[PDB]
């Protein structure tokens, strides 16, 4: 049951691929609130190229909008919506 | 064809 | 087409996701080698706990084993198996 | 319900 090698090239070269991205990274301005999730499913560029000297980076981005439970202390709590970064298309570019 | 900017082809893994 | 508050906490809270994990931090006494991919693509333990002070862990584990290409510059080329760790089930412990 | 487990709305109550 050994995975091959086409199928393990193909599933690691440089894609976008569902990442869980912390809320914090996304929407650092807003310190004062909890976020329920946390973090989020977001399309991310992940992966490998065919050589050490490339990195795998963004070409094409968009916005997801999601509804995210947001908690400020002594305050309560509500659900707003939020619109959320991700990659659609991946290029393998030397590091600059 | 085989340039390492691009995904994929075996006739890339002949070399 | 907004995503309902439910299908986002139930996609994003602690389980395995298929993760890209690099060959050189799981085999790093191999630094002769280059590897092609140079990473593999594991179910690894991801995502957020109910409040930040747990952290996604691993509690049942796994080996898959891989063809990947083994690469001594200036010796040649082979294909041979590689096993890699992956994660089946996961649990939010305290840090 | 506990900390622990993943889920149900009526934990979000």
């Amino acid at each position: 049951e050994v995975v091959k090698f086409m199928d393990v090239y193909q599933q690691s070269y440089c894609h976008p691929i569902e990442t869980l991205v912390d809320i914090f990274q996304e929407y650092p301005d807003e310190i004062e609130y909890i976020f329920k999730p946390s973090c989020v499913p977001l399309m991310r560029c992940g992966g490998c190229c065919n050589d050490e000297g490339l990195e795998c980076v963004p070409t094409e981005e968009s916005n997801i909008t999601m509804q995210i439970m947001r908690i400020k202390p002594h305050q309560g709590e509500h659900i707003g919506e939020m619109s959320f970064l991700q990659h659609n298309k991946c290029e393998c570019r030397p590091k600059a | 064809n085989c340039d390492i900017h691009v995904l994929w082809e075996w006739e890339c893994f002949x070399r």
